[PDB]
This record gives C-alpha cells, structure tokens and sequence, in this order.
C-alpha cells in the first residue's frame, strides 16, 4: 500500500461525507467503502473507496471501532485530516 | 453496514 494523508475541511453538515468498514477484536482494521456526491472528499479527489484509512489529524485509528472513528470525525471541525493508503 | 461521517 502508499501511505498517504489530506487535509480536507469539514463541510456546512460538519461531514466531511466518507463511508468506512470495520469491526472489533478481530477486525480493527478500518477502511472506506465510497465517497457521496456534493462532499468535500468527493470534490476534492482524495480520500474514496479503496484506500484504507490509518489516521486523522494526526490520531490514530487503527485500532479503534467504527463507532469511535465516526464519532471521532464528526467530532473534529475545520480542516479535518485524513491518512488513506492507497491499494 | 457503513459508518458515513
């Protein structure tokens, strides 16, 4: 994979719009599934399916669940960072 | 199931 992180803002819906995957005890690794239409990581051309997320702003995520990954987005405002590595 | 945000 190629590690990779942008800095994207967050958009008036505080969601930077970015689907992800992963579960607990036995599949903490997350990634994205898709991207949605009118969304700052859509319209930017960055961060999409395919490329599995390892970081944000700086943070950790490989580890966490997908509820605290979301949760952790939602959470952080303005330019919001995101480490993707693309397969 | 995929988490949006």
């Amino acid at each position: 994979t190629v590690p990779g992180k942008v800095t994207l803002q967050k958009d008036a819906q505080n969601l930077i719009g970015i689907s992800i995957g992963g579960g607990a005890q036995y599949c903490p690794c997350l990634y994205i599934v898709q991207v949605f239409d009118n969304t700052p990581a859509a319209l930017d051309g960055t961060v999409a399916a395919g490329d599995e997320i390892t970081g944000v702003n700086g943070r950790s995520i490989k580890g966490k669940t997908k509820v605290e990954v979301a949760k952790m987005i939602q959470e952080v405002k303005g330019e919001v960072t995101i480490h993707y590595n693309k397969l | 199931e995929s988490v949006k945000i």
